[PDB]
RNA sequence: UUAAUG
RNA sequence: GGUUCGAAGACGAUCAGAUACCGUCGUAGUUCCGACCAUAAACGAUGCCGACUGGCGAUGCGGCGGCGUUAUUCCCAUGACCCGCCGGGCAGCUUCCGGGAAACCAAAGUCUUUGGGUUCCGGGGGGAGUAUGGUUGCAAAGCUGAAACUUAAAGGAAUUGA
């Protein structure tokens, strides 16, 4: 704390408060936006059609073809 | 401006126990002042000490040993009851052997040894080891 | 030391004191030097008080004689005032002496050929030899400091406040210290005087030295 | 890092200072910042003195001095060698280089 | 550094010093113990008992070592009141 | 690529952006 | 085999007269000779590599890579070291490291909490000891509760005898040098804390180098 | 270059330190000397011992040399820090004493003096160095 | 004065 | 009002190419007054007030004391010097106070021995000071200010090679 006196509950509050939206973690569980772009919609699971399935190239040093499904 | 005469002074007698001062002027004269060194002296951690009176905010001179560690401050003055005691001394004290935080109470300014003796609470006024 | 009419200050040494200057102080002040100076001069020059000198001396020959062995005493000089005084001042009291090039490490490194640990160390200048200072900072060695008003305290342990510059004023703070311990430990009684001169410990300009080889023959 | 205490300049407690523009280039510098060698030159160097002291007119009459100030900054001093760069330790001393020629 | 029945459990007791009143730790190669001498009243010369005192490395490389010396020294007599 | 420039040439863009927005305003 | 002294302090040690490192840590005497702790505590002596680091300096042919060994030294009641050596092999690193862990041993002070019957068997008081960022922090503890630590330093002191401590980090605690040494430096300055049951005045006795002065001079040199 | 290194050098310095009494000016002679009292595997660096031999024998006849210990000069240096002369500069009949320091020789217990004179103070107070 | 790239 | 300098622009050089560095001109501007703009590496990259813990030689202002020189000239008293004392004003040097990752800092110290009081502000690097919303401005732009998506590093100090 910086201001450290008798009765400044609100302003510790209200700073704290003002400052967990910076924080990462907070703001992506705390806001819908995170939620809306997730395709789960807060889901650990979820069935889906096969429509095709995808050769994706790999990244860098690691030289690969990985198989993917568009679902 | 100055706002804690008491957390000054004790600042003040830190940073003299810290260099190695046998003596150090600390310069307001504060009732609280005065009856924390009284409740240093009755434990021994300094020596004699005395107030230079004049019809001002007066002086305090301490003779100054070597037993004193480290003497803190705990600003502001917080409540402290018997069930939280235990609490403060777990957190700001360096053991349960030796150490004292003094808060003042009903009966007087004493320490936490005496508080449990009298069983009364009070605000904290600081620290000393 | 205290209140002791022995061990007072001699009208002998007072003469001695005057003459080679060792009241005659330095032109700067070190803060700690302080507390020997009875007051500054005209041109700039504090005045060493010779009485709380004689104390210091006094206190320093009680360092000296308290260690039993005579042996392990390093009386140490870097600089060429001090360097026969060292020399005579361990031949006449029977210490080990160390005159001009002080190599770091012999109080500390062990295959160095001069590895001596002492017990005390008698310093003639602190910047002159601050490196004997530092390795009694490493190993546990008490000091003796011969010290100017403007020389400074650091890892000091008993200085004398004297005039460290003038080769008169060394040499003859030398001899009073010699003749002090010698008279302290069962060698001299202090009714009669010491045979050796005080000439004998003081340091000799070869423009001197050459001066005199043309008028002794 | 902070390389200079003060930071290539003398400025403490000022914050700003009129520019100087430079002999050399045209470069606006700070009149702290620049380097200032206050040249003293003797009008003629080697060995016109001795032609001048004897076709003058009048019997030991002393020749002129030419007073400049000139005003260099770091590239230019550097590019020109009147200043160097120096060790760490040798930084911090700025005593100026003597005088005995 | 009793227990609760009363023995002496601590391994060493350390050295403190006289003029700060702090105690010595085990590597503290700066410390000194001074040994002064005592000298006959009547005769003048060395008796053989000591006055002892010790200094941690702290006050030696701050300055104030001699200073200390002649302190503890006019205090226990060594040297004149007068001073 | 200096951020200095950067930041002109997002000045440059910004504009373009309010010229093409003011358009169709 | 036969170790010839070099210092004073190992001749007063090779000739029995001083009963114990005790009295050496009591008049702070450097312990430079490495066959001294052999002698006095080598019957419990114990040796444990910590982590053998290979840092390695650039030059214009590759880089030359030396092992840098830590080592853990000590018996079980108190007496605790951590040595660190550079070298060109592991097993020269490893041996430096210990001889210089035996000539930087320190004691550990270990106190009671609360009811104060039986051995002392945790840290006395909150002890700090730090260097770099890292800061390693030693709490009291009840009576068989075990070093709640991390592995290193559970391990230190374990071997210091400090059956129980809880502990506190803060800073880049994944370097494992200044990890040790910043808990090295606690457990060292838990003797240099002053603690209030030394109010007792320091009655001195004589330094060894005093005591036998006349045996140092008259059996070497 | 011509340089002699420090096997020459302190080979050289041992022998004259040794054998001073033996070793000579001229090169042919000493040469031989040290050939007799030193084993050499080589001529060349028999040549170059002797030859700095030589040399520091002509440093030694023009005067004393740093790394080296001659007993003779060993015996005149212990003689020149030997010699006492016969009267004492401390011992003085007229001592000057500045008027503070009369203050403080009376503030003391010897204060009136046999010996001593009272200068007058050096008036103008002017002992610092100007700046720059 | 010119001297860009891997 | 426009002397000089000089964005844009023109020409001559250089270069493979210069729409750049170089040179010759040259508009706006640079100069004054009345209104906007409110942005800087606006820096001491160090918020403000208060208390304490080492010295040294200075400098600036003001006040005080004390050998003596130099001007008014005919002395007291005031200017210029010399040695000190005090308040803070920008600073500097010195060292194991102490701190810090170190460079370094008498503060960036009195911090795991953590609490003198009070504002603003940061939570891995980009996206991005971007979009959108509001507001100010004649305009340029100023204030507030995200998300989607992407990345396992980005960065600070210091050492050794090159
Ligand atoms: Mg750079
Ligand atoms: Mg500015
Ligand atoms: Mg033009
Ligand atoms: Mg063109
Ligand atoms: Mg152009
Ligand atoms: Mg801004
Ligand atoms: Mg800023
Ligand atoms: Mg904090
Ligand atoms: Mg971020
Ligand atoms: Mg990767
Ligand atoms: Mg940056
Ligand atoms: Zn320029």
């Amino acid at each position: 704390g910086k201001c450290r006196g008798l009765r400044t509950a609100r302003k510790l509050r209200s700073h704290r408060r003002d400052q967990k939206w910076h924080d990462k973690q907070y703001k992506k569980a705390h806001l819908g936006t995170a939620l809306k772009a997730n395709p789960f919609g807060g889901a650990s699971h979820a069935k889906g059609i096969v429509l095709e399935k995808v050769g994706v190239e790999a990244k860098q040093p690691n030289s690969a073809i990985r198989k993917c499904v568009r679902v | 401006v100055r706002m804690n005469v008491l957390a000054d002074a004790l600042k003040s007698i830190n940073n003299a126990e810290k260099r190695g001062k046998r003596q150090v002027l600390i310069r307001p004269c504060s009732k609280v002042i005065v009856r924390f060194l009284t409740v240093m002296m009755k434990h021994g951690y300094i020596g004699e000490f005395e107030i230079i009176d004049d019809h001002r905010a007066g002086k305090i001179v301490v003779n100054l040993t070597g037993r004193l560690n480290k003497c803190g401050v705990i600003s502001p003055r917080f409540d402290v009851q018997l069930k939280d005691l235990e609490k403060w001394q777990n957190n700001l004290l360096p053991s349960r052997q030796f150490g004292f935080i003094v808060l003042t109470t009903s009966a007087g300014i004493m320490d936490h040894e005496e508080a449990r003796r009298k069983h009364t609470g009070g605000k904290i006024l600081g620290f000393f080891f | 030391s205290g209140a002791l009419d022995v061990l007072q200050m001699k009208e002998e040494d007072v003469l001695k004191f005057l003459a080679a200057g060792t009241h005659l102080g330095g032109t700067n002040l070190d803060f700690q030097m302080e507390q020997y100076i009875y007051k500054r001069k005209s041109d700039g020059i504090y005045i060493i008080n010779l009485k709380r000198t004689w104390e210091k001396l006094l206190l320093a020959a009680r360092a000296i004689v308290a260690i039993e062995n005579p042996a392990d005493v390093s009386v140490i000089s870097s600089r060429n005032t001090g360097q026969r005084a060292v020399l005579k001042f361990a031949a006449a009291t029977g210490a080990t002496p160390i005159a001009g090039r002080f190599t770091p490490g012999t109080f500390t490194n062990q295959i160095q050929t001069a590895f001596r640990e002492p017990r005390l160390l008698v310093v003639t200048d602190p910047r002159a030899d601050h490196q004997p200072l530092t390795e009694a900072s490493y190993v546990n060695l008490p000091t003796i400091a011969l010290c100017n008003t403007d020389s400074p305290l650091r890892y000091v342990d008993i200085a004398i406040p004297c005039n460290n510059k003038g080769a008169h004023s060394v040499g003859l703070m030398w001899w009073m210290l010699a003749r002090e311990v010698l008279r302290m430990r069962g060698t001299i009684s202090r009714e009669h005087p010491w045979e050796v001169m005080p000439d004998l410990y003081f340091y000799r300009d070869p423009e001197e030295i050459e001066k005199e080889e043309q008028a002794a023959a | 890092t902070k390389k200079r205490r003060n930071n290539g300049r003398a400025k403490k407690g000022r914050g700003h200072v009129q520019p100087i523009r430079c002999t050399n280039c045209a470069r606006c510098v700070p009149k702290d910042k620049a380097i200032k060698k206050f040249v003293i030159r003797n009008i003629v160097e080697a060995a016109a003195v001795r032609d001048i002291s004897e076709a003058s007119v009048f019997d030991a009459y002393v020749l002129p001095k030419l007073y400049v100030k000139l005003h260099y900054c770091v590239s230019c001093a550097i590019h020109s060698k009147v200043v160097r760069n120096r060790s760490r330790e040798a930084r911090k001393d700025r005593t100026p280089p003597p005088r005995f020629r | 550094m009793q227990n609760d029945a009363g023995e002496f459990v601590d391994l060493y007791v350390p050295r403190k010093c006289s003029a700060s009143n702090r105690i010595i730790g085990a590597k503290d190669h700066a410390s000194i113990q001074m040994n002064v001498a005592e000298v006959d009243k009547v005769t003048g010369r060395f008796n053989g008992q000591f006055k002892t005192y010790a200094i941690c490395g702290a006050i030696r490389r701050m300055g104030e070592s001699d200073d200390s010396i002649l302190r503890l020294a006019k205090a226990d007599g060594i040297v004149s009141k007068n001073f | 690529m200096r951020a200095k420039w950067r930041k002109k040439r997002m000045r440059r863009l910004k504009r373009k952006r309010r010229k093409m927005r003011q358009r169709s305003k | 085999k036969e170790w010839l002294p070099v210092t004073k302090l190992g001749r007063l040690v090779k000739d029995m007269k001083i009963k114990s490192l005790e009295e050496i840590y009591l008049f702070s005497l450097p312990i430079k000779e490495s066959e001294i702790i052999d002698f006095f505590l080598g019957a419990s002596l114990k040796d444990e590599v910590l982590k053998i680091m290979p840092v390695q300096k650039q030059t214009r042919a590759g880089q030359r890579t030396r092992f840098k060994a830590f080592v853990a030294i000590g018996d079980y009641n108190g007496h605790v070291g951590l040595g660190v050596k550079c070298s060109k092999e592991v097993a020269t690193a490893i041996r430096g490291a210990i001889i210089l862990a035996k000539l930087s041993i320190v004691p550990v002070r270990r106190g009671y909490w609360g009811n104060k019957i039986g051995k002392p068997h945790t840290v006395p008081c909150k002890v700090t000891g730090r260097c770099g960022s890292v800061l390693v922090r030693l709490i009291p503890a009840p009576r068989g509760t075990g070093i709640v630590s991390a592995p290193v330093p559970k391990k230190l002191l374990m071997m210091a005898g400090i059956d129980d401590c809880y502990t506190s980090a803060r800073g880049c605690t994944a370097t494992l040098g200044n990890f040790a040494k910043a808990t090295f430096d606690a457990i060292s300055k838990t003797y240099s804390y002053l603690t209030p049951d030394l109010w007792k005045e320091t009655v001195f006795t004589k330094s060894p180098y005093q005591e036998f002065t006349d045996h140092l001079v008259k059996t070497h040199t | 270059g011509r340089v002699r290194t420090k096997t020459v050098k302190k080979a050289a310095r041992v022998i004259i330190e040794k054998y001073y009494t033996r070793l000579g000016n001229d090169f042919h002679t000493n040469k031989r000397v040290c050939e007799e009292i030193a084993i050499i595997p080589s001529k060349k660096l028999r040549n170059k011992i002797a030859g700095y031999v030589t040399h520091l024998m002509k440093r030694i006849q023009r005067g004393p040399v740093r790394g080296i210990s001659i007993k003779l000069q060993e015996e005149e240096r212990e003689r020149r820090d030997n010699y006492v002369p016969e009267v004492s500069a401390l011992d003085q009949e007229i001592i000057e004493v500045d008027p503070d320091t009369k203050e403080m020789l009376k503030l003391l217990d010897f204060g009136s003096l046999s010996n001593l004179q009272v200068t007058q103070p050096t008036v103008g107070m002017n002992f610092k160095t100007p700046r720059g």
